[PDB]
This record gives C-alpha cells, sequence and structure tokens, in this order.
C-alpha cells in the first residue's frame, strides 16, 4: 500500500494532466511554461489547473498557495514539499 | 455439570490471558496480534461446547463462584449467568471479534501501536462478556461502564485529532446520561426488592415497576443510541474501522437492547413500558433511516443503518417479543460487521477515502468485496432465506399481527423501505456506475487475512440465521396465520424501497440541477439535531459554568459575604479605635464620661 | 502573479535544506545496531492448564459450598425414564387427531 | 480577510476563491463526472459573462449577489478531502509527529542503536547553532523600524548563510511518520 | 428571491455575506495594515525565541498569563455590588437552594406521611 | 512578566484605554472592554465571541490545534470556544428555521404516537384462551384458595 512519490513521478503526472487540457498545446508545454505569460491562460484556467491537480493527487491546495503556483515546476515543488518526496 | 461450567470459565480466563501477556512483557513481540486472534478463535471453539449442550437439553446454570462483599443483606458475588442469552451471544460475539481481529491484522498494519490496539479491543471483548454474562446489577454495571470506557479509548484512538476526542467525549456524555437511568434502576431494585441479582428480581415480580423500567429504557437509550440520545453513534465512526465494525455496529451498541431483553419478565407485565419502548424504537428507526438516505460518508450511512436496526430491536421488545429481538441481535452482528469490513476494504483500497461520491466502478475492481457487500446488503434488507430473513421478517410479521401502536408499526414499515433505499444507495454510489476516485490506482484486496476474515462472516451472513433459528428452542408462540397482504408486507415494502431508490439513482445521471429542498437539508444535516443540541446545550452549561457558578458565586458573592465583609469591618473598627490624637485631655474627658455613664446610666454602684 | 523573487529564493533554499534533512533521516545497513540477545503448546498452556485449574477450583472449592453452582433442573417429558429412580414418566393422553 | 503575507484579499482573489468554492460545491451536488463537467462548463460560462466589467462598484455588487447565489446553492455536506480541514483523516497522524528535540532526551544505550543517525544529527545541530547568530543579525539589519510589516521572511542573501528562522520549517515531522 | 441568512448567537454570519467585507476604503486599509503589523511583530517576537537553539524551556506567553490572571485574580478587585450583580447573585445563588429545599421537603413530608399511616408499600425495603 | 502587563481596572479616560489597548497588543479602535457593570472583567477586551473552528485552518498558527497565535489576546471564554467544544460556525440553514423544523418534527411525531396509542391496530381475534382457570396455579395463585371456574368452549 501507499506507493512513494518521486520528483520524476510527480513531474510526469503534472505534465500528464496538463497535456490532457485542451487549452494547452502539448508541444509548447515544458516544466517552466508559465501559465499567464508563456501559455497565455486566464486566471480562471489557473484555478481549474490547480483543482485538477487536487483531483489528481488527492489533497487540497489552499488558495493562498494556489494563487502563486504559476508554472508546472512550482506545482511539482509544492506537491514535493507537502508530501516529503526524496526521503 | 462439570464440563459446562469449566469450559464457561475457561472462555473468560482464556480471554484474559493475553492481557496478562501484554502487561508482563519485555520483548518486542513475535506477532502479538496473531496471538490474540488465535486466543479469541480458540475461545470461540471452547464456548461452542456449552452452547451445544445448551441446545441438547436447555441446560442453564449460575456460577456464583466468589463471594465478594456482604452489605448486611446484599451478598454481592462474582456470579455468572449461563442461560439462553449468554449461550447464544457469547459465540456470536467471539466469532465476530475473531473476524474483526483477522481483519485488523491487515487494516491496522501501518499503525506502530498495533499491540495497544489489540489490547484495547480485547479489553472491550472482556468487558462485553462481563456485561452479557452478569447475574447482578453491579457486575452488569462493571461490564456496562467497561464497554463505555473502551468505546472512549477506541474512538479517541488517533488522539492528536480534535474530532476524534470530541466524538469520544460525546459518546461518554450520552452514555452517562443513560447511566443516570441505570443507577436509578439499581437504586429502585435495592430499595424495593433488596437485590441486584436477577433471580430475586424475577421471583419477587414487582407490579409497580414503572420507574425502574423507565430507568432501564433511559439506560438503553444511552447505550443503544435511541432517539434523544442518538448522535454519538454516528459521531463514533471517527475511530478506526475495526472499532466501528466490532463495537459500534454489532457488539457494544446492542447492550441496551440486551439490557431490556435481559429484563423480559418485567417488561412482559408492563404495557406502559412496552408502549414507551415501542414508540421510542419506532421514532429512532424512522429518524436514523431517514437521515441515512442522503449521507455521503459510507461509515455514517452504515452507522445510521445499525442505529435503525437497534430502533427495530427496541420496537420488537416493545411488542413483547424479546427472543426475536435477541435473535435479531445475533443475526445482525454477522452482516453488519461484514458491511463495515467491506467498507474498510474500500476505504483502504482508495487510500483513506470514505466518501461515496469518490467511488464507483468497483464492481470488477474489488470483486470479493463487491460479492460480500451485496450479500450483506441483501441480509440487511431482508432477502428471503438469508440471515436477516430469519429474524427481521418475523419481527414484521409479529409487529403486524399484534395489539400495536399503529403509528409505530407504520413508521416501522417506512423504515423498512428506507433500509432498502440506503442499501442500494451504498451499492449504487460505491460499486456501480463509473469511477470517481483519483487516477493512481492502488486497488488491491488480496491479503488472506482480509479474504478469510470477510469469508467467515460471509458464511455467517448466508447460513447463520438458518442455523440459529433452527437450533434455538421456542420461547413464545409464533404467529403464523395472517392475511396475504399482511404476510407479504415486509418483502413488498422492501422491493418498493428498491424500486423507488432505483428511480432516484437513475435520476442522478440526468443533466438536471435542482436546488435542494428543506427535506434534503433535514435528512442530510441529521434532522438538525446535532447542529442545535451540540451548540445550545453546551453553551447554556458552560456560560453557567463560568458566569454564574465560577465568577459570580465562588469568586465574588460567597467571597463577599463571609470573609471580605468581616475583614473590612474589622479594618474599619481598627481604624476607629487607633485614630486617637494623643491628647491626655481627651482621654481623661472620656474617663469622666465613662464614670458618669457607669454611675448614672448603668448604675454600677448600687 | 505568483511569488516574488525573495519568496522563490527562500522556498528554494528551504526546499534544499528540507530535502537534505529528509535524506538524512534514512538508515544505515548496519542500523538498528541491536545488542546481542512444541507444536501445539498453545492448546496446552492457554487451554488445557486453565481447564485443569478451573475444574479443580469448581470441584473442590465452589461446589463444596452451597448454592454456588446452581443448575436448572433438567426438563422432564411424558415418556422419560429417570436415572436416579427408574420411574417411567407416563405418556400423554391420546390425541383428538386433527389431520 | 486573514492572510499571512497580505492584509486583505483583493477583489480578483475573492472572485477566484468564490469560483473554486462554487466548483467544489457543484461537484458535491453533481456527483457524476460527465454531469459535473457539463454544469462546470456552464458555470465557467457564467463567470466568463461578467469577466470584462470595469465598474468596480458593479463588479463588487455582482460578486456579492454571486456569494448569495452560492450560499443558497451550497451542499450541506460538501466533499472534503481526507487531509483537508473537516476531513475524515484530517490531523489523524498528529499523535505520531514527535518533535526532533525529544531525540536529545534519549538514553545513550538507545542512541547507540543508531550511531550514524545521531552522528549525522550532530552536524545538523552544529550547522543550526552556527547559523543562528548570522540569521538574527540578518533579521535585525533588514527589518524596518516599528517591527516587521508582513510575516514574510527574507532569504539567505550571502553565500554560506542559511535563511533566517529555518529550523522548525526544515526539521518539521513528516506527514506519515 | 433568495432567503436571507439570519445570523444567531451560536450560528454566526459568514465572512462572504458580511457587508463590511467588501470595504475598499482607506481607513479599513489602515486598520487591516495596522493589525497585520501588530500580528507580524508578535509573530517575529515569538519565532525569534521559538527558533533559538540556546533556549530550552517554555516560550512564555504574556497573553496567556494575562488571560489566566483575568479569569482568576482580577474578578474581585473589579467587582462592584450594584442592582444587576445583587439580583443575579440572589437569583442564581439562593434561588435553586430554596427551590430544591421546597421540592425535597414536600417529597419527604409526603413520604413520611404515607409511611406513618401505613400506606407506602415498604414490603421488602430492609436496606436503607 | 511584571505589574503593568497584568489586567487592571476598567479604563475611563482615553489615555488609560490606549494604554490598555497597547497592553493587550491590539488597536485602540478594535479595543472594546466589557461594560462596566461590576461583573469582574476590568479592562479585558471583549473579543467578538467566535469559536476557534471559524479561524482559518490553512493559516500557519503558532498553536495549530487551538488555531491561535502567540501574543494574541485570547477570548475570555477561550477554554469554552475550543474546537473540542461549542461551535459558532455558519450553518447552511437558518438557526430559527432549524429550531422550528426540529420542534415541529418531534412534536408531530409525539402527537402521532399519542394518536396511534389512542387508536391502536389489532387483529380480528378474541382473547387467547388458557386452560386450568386461565392457568391459576401457574400464575402464582395459592392452592388453598380456589378460583372461580373459567370455562372455554369449542367454536
Ligand atoms: C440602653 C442604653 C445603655 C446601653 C449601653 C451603652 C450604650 C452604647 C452601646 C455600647 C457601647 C458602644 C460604643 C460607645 C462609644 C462609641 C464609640 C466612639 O467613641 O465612637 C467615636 C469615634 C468614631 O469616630 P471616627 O473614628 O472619627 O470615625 C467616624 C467617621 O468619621 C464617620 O462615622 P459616622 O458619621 O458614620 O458615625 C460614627 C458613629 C455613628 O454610629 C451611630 O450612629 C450608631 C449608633 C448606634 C446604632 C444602633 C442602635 C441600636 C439600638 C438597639 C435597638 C433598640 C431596641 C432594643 C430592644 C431590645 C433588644 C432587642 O459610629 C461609630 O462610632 C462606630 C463605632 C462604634 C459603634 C457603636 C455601637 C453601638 C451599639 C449599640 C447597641 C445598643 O470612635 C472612637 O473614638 C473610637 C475609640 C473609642 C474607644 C472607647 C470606647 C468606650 C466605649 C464604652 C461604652 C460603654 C461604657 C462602659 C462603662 C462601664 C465600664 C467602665
Ligand atoms: C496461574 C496462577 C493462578 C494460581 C496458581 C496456583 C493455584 C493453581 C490452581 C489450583 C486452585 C487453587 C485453590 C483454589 C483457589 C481458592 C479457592 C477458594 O476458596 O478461595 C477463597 C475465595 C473464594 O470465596 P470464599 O467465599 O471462599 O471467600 C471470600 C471471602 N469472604 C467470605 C470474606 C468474602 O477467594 C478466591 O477464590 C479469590 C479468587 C476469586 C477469583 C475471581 C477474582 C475476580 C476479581 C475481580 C475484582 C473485582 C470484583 C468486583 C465485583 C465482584 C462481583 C460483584
Ligand atoms: C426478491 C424477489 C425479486 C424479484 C421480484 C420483484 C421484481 C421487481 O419488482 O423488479 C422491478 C425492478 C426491475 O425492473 P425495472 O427497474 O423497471 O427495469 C430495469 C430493466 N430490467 O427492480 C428490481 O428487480 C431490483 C430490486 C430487487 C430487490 C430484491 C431483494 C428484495
Ligand atoms: C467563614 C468565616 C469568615 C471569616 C474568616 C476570617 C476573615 C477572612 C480571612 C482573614 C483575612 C484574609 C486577608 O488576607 O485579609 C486581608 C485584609 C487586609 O490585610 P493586609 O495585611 O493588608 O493584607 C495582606 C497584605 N496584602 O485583612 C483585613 O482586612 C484584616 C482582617 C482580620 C480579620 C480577623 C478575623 C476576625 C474574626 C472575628 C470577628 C469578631
Ligand atoms: C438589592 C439591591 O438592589 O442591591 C443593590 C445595592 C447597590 O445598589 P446600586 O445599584 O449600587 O445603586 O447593593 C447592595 O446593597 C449590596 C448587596 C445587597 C444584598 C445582596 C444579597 C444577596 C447576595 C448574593 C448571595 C449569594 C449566595
Ligand atoms: C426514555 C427517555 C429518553 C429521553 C431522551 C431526551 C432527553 C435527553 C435530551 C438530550 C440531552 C443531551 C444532548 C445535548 C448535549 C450534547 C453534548 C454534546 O455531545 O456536544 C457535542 C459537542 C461538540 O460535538 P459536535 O459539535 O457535534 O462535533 C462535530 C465535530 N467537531 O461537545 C461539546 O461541546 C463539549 C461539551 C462538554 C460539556 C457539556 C455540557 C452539557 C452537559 C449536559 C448534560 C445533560 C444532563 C441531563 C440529565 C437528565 C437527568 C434525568
Amino acid at each position: 500500500d501507499a506507493p512513494p512519490l518521486t520528483l520524476e513521478g510527480i513531474k510526469d503526472r503534472v505534465l500528464y494532466v496538463l497535456k490532457l487540457y485542451d487549452k494547452i498545446d502539448p508541444e509548447k508545454l515544458s516544466v517552466n511554461s508559465h501559465f499567464m505569460k508563456d501559455l497565455g491562460l486566464d486566471s480562471l484556467d489557473q484555478v481549474e489547473i490547480i483543482m485538477a491537480m487536487e483531483d489528481e493527487f488527492g489533497f487540497e491546495i489552499p488558495d493562498i498557495d494556489a494563487e502563486k503556483l504559476m508554472c508546472p515546476q512550482e506545482i511539482v515543488d509544492y506537491i514535493a514539499d507537502k508530501k516529503d518526496v526524496y526521503e | 455439570m462439570n464440563l459446562f461450567s469449566s469450559l464457561t470459565l475457561v472462555t473468560l480466563i482464556l480471554l484474559t490471558m493475553p492481557i496478562a501477556a501484554i502487561n508482563f512483557n519485555t520483548h518486542k513481540f513475535t506477532n502479538y496480534p496473531l496471538y490474540v486472534k488465535t486466543t479469541i478463535s480458540c475461545a470461540f471453539i471452547t464456548s461452542m461446547i456449552p452452547t451445544m449442550m445448551f441446545i441438547h437439553t436447555g441446560q442453564e446454570m449460575i456460577i456464583s463462584n466468589w463471594h465478594w462483599l456482604t452489605i448486611q443483606t446484599l451478598k454481592l458475588s462474582l456470579s455468572f449467568k449461563m442461560d439462553f442469552f449468554s449461550m447464544m451471544f457469547v459465540p456470536v460475539a467471539l466469532f465476530v471479534t475473531w473476524s474483526i481481529m483477522e481483519f485488523s491484522m491487515w487494516y491496522m498494519h501501518s499503525d506502530p501501536n498495533i499491540n495497544q490496539f489489540f489490547k484495547y479491543l480485547l479489553l472491550f471483548l472482556i468487558t462485553m462478556l462481563i456485561l452479557v454474562t452478569a447475574n447482578n446489577l453491579f457486575q452488569l454495571f462493571i461490564g456496562w461502564e467497561g464497554v463505555g470506557i473502551m468505546s472512549f479509548l477506541l474512538i479517541g484512538w488517533w488522539y492528536g485529532r480534535t474530532d476524534a476526542n470530541t466524538a469520544a467525549l460525546q459518546a461518554i456524555l450520552y452514555n452517562r446520561i443513560g447511566d443516570i437511568g441505570f443507577i436509578l434502576a439499581m437504586a429502585w431494585f435495592l430499595i424495593n426488592l433488596n437485590t441486584w441479582d436477577l433471580q430475586q428480581i424475577f421471583m419477587l415480580n414487582p407490579n409497580d415497576s414503572n420507574l425502574p423500567l423507565m430507568g432501564l429504557i433511559l439506560a438503553a437509550t444511552g447505550k443503544s443510541a435511541q432517539f434523544g440520545l442518538h448522535p454519538w453513534l454516528p459521531s463514533a465512526m471517527e475511530g478506526p474501522t475495526p472499532v466501528s465494525a466490532l463495537l459500534h455496529s454489532s457488539t457494544m451498541v446492542v447492550a441496551g437492547i440486551f439490557l431490556l431483553i435481559r429484563f423480559y419478565p418485567l417488561t412482559e407485565n408492563n404495557k406502559f413500558g412496552q408502549s414507551i419502548m415501542l414508540c421510542l424504537g419506532a421514532m429512532t428507526t424512522l429518524f436514523t433511516a431517514m437521515c441515512a438516505l442522503t449521507q455521503n460518508d459510507i461509515k455514517k450511512i452504515i452507522a445510521f443503518s445499525t442505529s435503525s436496526q437497534l430502533g427495530l430491536m427496541m420496537v420488537t421488545i416493545g411488542i413483547n417479543q424479546p427472543h426475536l429481538a435477541f435473535l435479531h441481535i445475533c443475526t445482525h452482528a454477522f452482516f453488519k460487521a461484514m458491511l463495515f469490513m467491506c467498507s474498510g476494504s474500500i476505504i483502504h483500497s482508495l487510500n483513506d477515502e470514505q466518501d461515496i461520491r469518490k467511488m464507483g466502478g468497483l464492481f470488477k475492481a474489488m470483486p470479493f468485496t463487491t460479492t460480500a457487500l451485496i450479500i450483506g446488503s441483501l441480509a440487511l434488507t431482508g432477502m428471503p432465506f438469508l440471515t436477516g430473513f430469519y429474524s427481521k421478517d418475523l419481527i414484521i410479521e409479529s409487529a403486524n399481527t399484534s395489539y400495536t401502536n399503529a403509528w409505530a408499526l407504520l413508521m416501522t414499515l417506512v423504515a423498512t423501505s428506507f433500509t432498502a433505499i440506503y442499501s442500494t444507495r451504498i451499492i449504487f454510489f460505491a460499486l456501480l456506475g463509473q469511477p470517481r476516485f483519483p487516477t493512481l490506482i492502488n486497488i488491491n484486496e488480496n491479503n488472506p487475512f482480509l479474504i478469510n476474515s470477510i469469508k467467515r462472516l460471509l458464511i455467517g451472513s448466508l447460513f447463520a440465521g438458518f442455523i440459529i433459528s433452527n437450533n434455538i428452542p421456542p420461547m413464545t408462540i409464533p404467529q403464523m396465520t395472517m392475511p396475504h397482504y399482511l404476510k407479504m408486507t415486509a418483502l413488498t415494502v422492501t422491493i418498493l424501497g428498491f424500486i423507488l431508490a432505483l428511480e432516484i439513482s437513475n435520476t442522478t445521471h440526468y443533466l438536471k440541477f435542482n436546488y435542494p429542498s428543506n427535506t434534503f437539508k433535514f435528512s442530510n444535516l441529521l434532522g438538525y439535531y446535532p447542529t442545535i443540541m451540540h451548540r445550545l446545550t453546551p453553551y447554556m452549561n458552560l456560560t453557567m459554568s463560568q458566569k454564574s457558578a465560577s465568577s459570580l458565586l465562588d469568586l465574588i458573592w460567597l467571597e463577599t459575604i463571609l470573609p471580605k465583609t468581616i475583614s473590612l469591618a474589622q479594618m474599619k473598627m481598627s481604624t476607629t479605635i487607633t485614630s486617637q490624637k494623643g491628647l491626655i485631655k481627651l482621654y481623661f474627658l472620656s474617663f469622666l464620661i465613662t464614670i458618669l455613664i457607669s454611675t448614672t446610666l448603668l448604675n454600677f454602684h448600687e | 502573479s505568483g511569488y516574488t523573487p525573495d519568496e522563490k529564493l527562500r522556498l528554494q533554499q528551504l526546499r534544499e535544506l528540507r530535502r537534505r534533512w529528509l535524506k538524512d533521516q534514512e538508515l544505515s545497513p548496519r542500523e538498528p545496531v541491536l545488542p546481542p540477545r512444541r507444536h501445539s503448546i498453545f492448546a496446552f498452556t492457554h487451554v488445557l492448564i486453565p481447564v485443569w485449574i478451573i475444574h479443580y477450583y469448581l470441584k473442590y472449592h465452589v461446589t463444596t459450598k452451597p448454592y454456588t453452582i446452581v443448575e436448572k433442573k433438567p426438563r422432564i417429558f411424558p415418556g422419560d425414564t429417570i436415572l436416579e429412580t427408574g420411574e417411567v414418566i407416563p405418556p400423554m393422553k391420546e390425541f383428538p387427531d386433527q389431520h | 480577510a486573514f492572510l499571512p503575507s497580505a492584509a486583505y484579499l483583493t477583489h480578483q482573489q475573492k472572485v477566484l476563491q468564490l469560483y473554486k468554492r462554487a466548483l467544489r460545491h457543484l461537484e458535491s451536488r453533481c456527483v457524476h463526472r460527465d454531469k459535473y463537467r457539463y454544469f462546470a462548463c456552464l458555470l465557467r460560462a457564467r463567470f466568463d459573462e461578467h469577466k470584462n466589467e470595469k465598474d468596480m462598484v458593479k463588479a463588487t455588487q455582482l460578486l456579492r449577489e454571486a456569494e448569495k447565489e452560492f450560499w443558497h446553492g451550497q451542499h450541506p455536506q460538501p466533499y472534503i478531502f481526507p487531509e483537508s480541514p473537516g476531513g475524515t483523516s484530517y490531523e489523524r497522524y498528529e499523535c505520531y509527529k514527535v518533535p526532533e528535540w525529544c531525540l536529545d532526551d534519549w538514553h545513550p544505550s538507545e542512541k547507540a542503536m543508531y550511531p550514524d543517525y545521531f552522528a549525522k544529527r550532530e552536524q545538523w545541530k552544529k550547522l543550526r547553532r552556527e547559523s543562528w547568530e548570522r540569521e538574527v543579525k540578518q533579521l535585525q539589519e533588514e527589518t524596518p523600524v516599528g517591527g516587521p510589516r508582513t510575516e514574510a521572511l527574507p532569504p539567505a542573501r550571502k553565500q554560506g548563510d542559511l535563511p533566517p528562522l529555518w529550523w522548525h520549517i526544515v526539521t518539521r515531522p513528516r506527514e506519515r511518520p | 428571491s433568495f432567503p436571507k441568512y439570519e445570523p444567531s448567537r451560536l450560528a454566526s454570519l459568514p465572512t462572504t455575506l458580511d457587508p463590511a467585507e467588501y470595504d475598499i476604503s482607506s481607513e479599513t486599509r489602515k486598520a487591516q495594515a495596522e493589525r497585520l503589523a501588530i500580528r507580524s511583530r508578535l509573530k517575529r517576537e515569538y519565532q525569534l525565541q521559538y527558533n533559538d537553539p540556546s533556549r530550552r524551556g517554555v516560550v512564555e506567553d504574556p497573553a496567556l498569563i494575562r488571560w489566566t490572571c483575568a479569569r482568576s485574580a482580577n474578578v474581585y478587585p473589579n467587582f462592584r455590588p450594584n442592582t444587576k450583580t445583587s439580583l443575579l447573585g440572589a437569583l442564581f445563588g439562593i434561588g435553586p437552594l430554596i427551590f430544591w429545599y421546597y421540592v425535597f421537603k414536600t417529597d419527604r413530608d409526603r413520604k413520611e406521611k404515607l409511611i406513618q399511616e401505613g400506606k407506602l408499600d415498604r414490603t421488602f425495603n430492609i436496606s436503607y | 512578566i511584571t505589574k503593568d502587563m497584568l489586567p487592571g481596572p476598567y479604563p475611563k479616560t482615553p489615555e488609560e484605554r490606549a494604554a490598555a489597548a497597547k497592553k493587550y497588543n491590539m488597536r485602540v479602535e478594535d479595543y472594546e472592554p466589557y461594560p462596566d457593570d461590576g461583573m469582574g472583567y476590568g479592562d479585558y477586551p471583549k473579543l467578538p465571541d467566535r469559536s476557534q473552528q471559524e479561524r482559518d485552518p490553512w493559516y500557519d498558527w503558532d498553536h495549530p490545534d487551538l488555531r491561535l497565535n502567540w501574543g494574541e489576546p485570547m477570548h475570555w471564554d477561550l477554554d469554552m470556544y475550543i474546537r473540542n467544544r461549542v461551535d459558532t460556525s455558519p450553518t447552511p440553514v437558518n438557526w430559527n428555521l432549524m429550531c422550528k423544523h426540529l420542534f415541529g418534527f418531534v412534536a408531530f411525531m409525539l402527537f402521532m404516537f399519542w394518536v396511534g396509542e389512542t387508536y391502536p391496530t389489532y387483529q380480528p381475534v378474541g382473547p387467547k384462551q388458557y386452560p386450568y382457570n386461565n392457568l391459576y396455579l401457574e400464575r402464582g395463585g395459592d392452592p388453598n384458595k380456589e378460583p372461580e371456574p373459567v370455562v372455554h368452549y369449542e367454536i
């Protein structure tokens, strides 16, 4: 039970959920693709991305932390810090 | 005689021996939970022999083996009562507990305090078998308070959680409110019948038994979570799933029902106590099964299921059928512990997910849990010739064909439909449909501990109603002549509940979004009862505990009247006496006034 | 907008120190360095010896006192034979047969 | 309202938080995934309708009656994540989160069971006690007069320094000890 | 339209349904910023002592000591005997004593009157 | 700790109110004391009477179980408004509507139990018939007396 998350696995899953989102073309996306500057998304889209991250990994990200995760690497680092990966 | 009593006491001493082993320890254990599971399995096997030789002859006895204390006319002894109720309930409790502990060796495996958990679960089992085997009210009160305290310690297992401690203190609060009536009943029997033993209570046979039966009904209201004192049993789901499966489904919560069944020669001669039990049980089984229709946490739904079944047990005590109520206890234990174990298998397979709106598609992903959950739901609703058919249907056939409070019967039938409704709510949101759980699947149920522990209660939930209902002796006369609409009432109402709730479930896939009614908010917010009573009644106490009693009385007024007024008075008189100006003139003028008052006004020279 | 550069720098530095701490919570292959320390005996010690103790206790201390183990008298039917007497209980009257 | 860094929520932040709360309560009302997905795109359209509203009084008014909309249409038992506050497993493992300083109170016969771990703990404690005075003098040379204005902390500005007030963030217990 | 939420003593108003929540006025900005500054100064004052390696003990909280001193020792030096406290001390201090006195007195007079008339069923009552 | 940081008497002058507000670590505009009726509060602030459940749970509190910071002026009933105790959190349904619905449901159910007790259901049967004078010796009748003959006939 309870398989341990790694940085590579979390990165794969976050980029995987973002490659299934029809407002992001999956060839322009990288780990540092900023959602408002590089990917050109709405703040509503950023909220929906963080809610899909919550539905993916199973834990709520609070709004004071949700309104600041603006690239996928920030999301991977946040899930890493809140789940203590690479023990 | 020598076989029966020996194996009777061997069961209890054998259950106490791992408590001595865990208290007399030095080493890190070579699987102490396997030791306790082997112990309870062998105690079940040992307890089956007095059960079988009770089935052969009806052999009952009383082991009053240790004289404890003689308060002048009250000889309190360690007195065990091996009658029908002990002889049937102790194997059922041991069998369920053996299943719960082989489940617990899987479920509580990540817990670093697993030995403390098995110790506490065995202490619960010891206190429950002190309760169900007791002959006097003091020893029954020992088992009563013991299962209450082990309920506290096992609800508040994860004690860094605020809600677990809150739920445990809530359970203690409601059970002490029941203990008011229990100690009322003990006081009545001591003062009026000079006894706590059941034999002298039954032989003196009191007629004016309104007040002790009201005390026993209050004790059963506290212990079996009846209406007025119900919400601690849905709060009690905050403890681990073996705790909710053993204690708060099948074994602990029947102790108030077992208390009123144990006093059946007094409830059979009191129509007012029967009407109180009937109305209270019908109220509880309506209210909790109505609350279960719209809940989303699966353990809350099964807790309202077991409280609705306890309300049904209180109903069938209220219609003067105590042995059918005890048969429904023994029947209910199997499938309700199994439904909680299936819920725990789902919760552990979905990574501590307990909500039914993040489930689904588990018909094939968890096939053994699906099979056992369907069999448990059909045993709950009263599928014919499963275990719940052999008591509950007969209960309905005795609740129809009797001089009954008709509104209580009608609410009992509405509750019977509601059972089918929430059972297929469980089946629809948990097993059927499509997945709603997160995307990393860790679904696995292939541990032989889990499989065998669900399997033995599955064999129970298939065959145990048949086997027990054909082994027990007749203690009443069964009503077996009734019209065809009245014989088919339980099955038809159950099928109509299934049909109506299938309609409700098929409307959930539709693209229609309505605002919720007051009926939904009443069924979902628990009849508004813990929202009111847990905010208002503590408030009115605690403010009175600080503004009135603490600050106003015992920091101000009781401090004002005796010590502060006296201290200020002596201070003021001290400042009057010593405020002299040192003038010799004034002191001698006071001396002359003294002599004049002494001679003329006081006459001290006559 | 998201983080300031000071917040990104602080979270990166705290993240590096946290990952070093969590890595340093691991174990050595020698650790924990411990100090240097019959098939059915459960049916003998936990069952059979308590049956011996409890049978001795009930036979020579409990049943030797009155009314301590009081058994319900066995059920008697028409047609039985008493073991202590030999007195055959007479059977019931002939039935007015109903079917 | 109540935030560590900011004194308030902006209007934009209030709209975002109402949007997320509305979608979570909608998912609580609209259990199945396709049905939720349909009504969630409809709610996204309802939020896209008044996106380009420049009158701040009108936008604040629309946010206020949207809050009243949400308060009428909320679920009585919304879905809470298990480790979210109000969850079933929320603060469950807090009884297992023993702090690090208790390792200082251990007996030397039970510290000798883990020689490498405590030998590695000693350099963490040494790093902390040599960084402490540098980070205190970093905090006092950078905090404005009248005390700090926000609860944010500066990072390590020099090479070799550690960020100020770092020990009970780094050495916090795990979520599953 | 929609039913307005009616707040109570034990069910308060939500943060989002309060009309003062949407204040963009500069005086509320000053109040929120000054509360932020007080909270940040108290936070910094706490976690300087909390993160100290040399400190081994209890970070004393003068708010907590102040609360216990107000709950315990400050009550009598800020008491004044007036109309309100006298009526509440007579209502809550001797009122229930009078009430339970008359209840238990009436009950025991009734019981004793039944016993000395041979009316109370006291057939097996020999433990007292 | 020393004398001028302990709670004192009720402030009347605005400089005493300002010194009290500085003592309790809060703004003068937010510092309301209890009304000076002589109940024993003194200068202690009337905090707005909320439970600690309503505090922001994702905020990093100095006391996370209590949801309370260090140095923050505690409520007078802080031991009462802990999360193990009395909650003031906003309810989905109005409080008066909850009270009316629960009282109506309980009163209506008790009224209908009284109605069904007044009008009970039964079966179209006579009394259950027992031999031997309604089982006179079995029900505890003394054998020296003799009951009146209770006779049941065939039908
Ligand atoms: C493995 C270790 C066990 C012992 C190993 C060595 C012995 C091996 C076994 C052989 C048997 C030994 C001899 C027989 C035992 C003694 C027999 C005997 O007559 O003993 C004298 C008596 C028997 O009763 P009694 O009537 O003779 O004397 C009682 C004393 N008076 C009269 C003054 C009141 O005492 C015992 O047997 C004591 C042990 C009793 C066993 C149960 C204890 C339960 C404790 C519960 C505490 C709380 C209870 C409160 C509620 C009570 C109910 C309301
Ligand atoms: C046959 C007859 C049947 C009669 C039935 C009807 C009669 C009884 C009526 C109901 C009375 C009891 C119910 C009211 C009190 C309930 C107290 C309680 O459990 O409160 C729970 C509360 C917090 O729990 P909660 O908010 O629900 O948890 C959510 C998760 N955070 O926890 C707290 O806030 C902690 C509070 C601790 C202090 C409690 C103070 C109040 C104590 C009340 C005692 C009442 C005694 C009555 C005696 C009667 C004698 C005859």
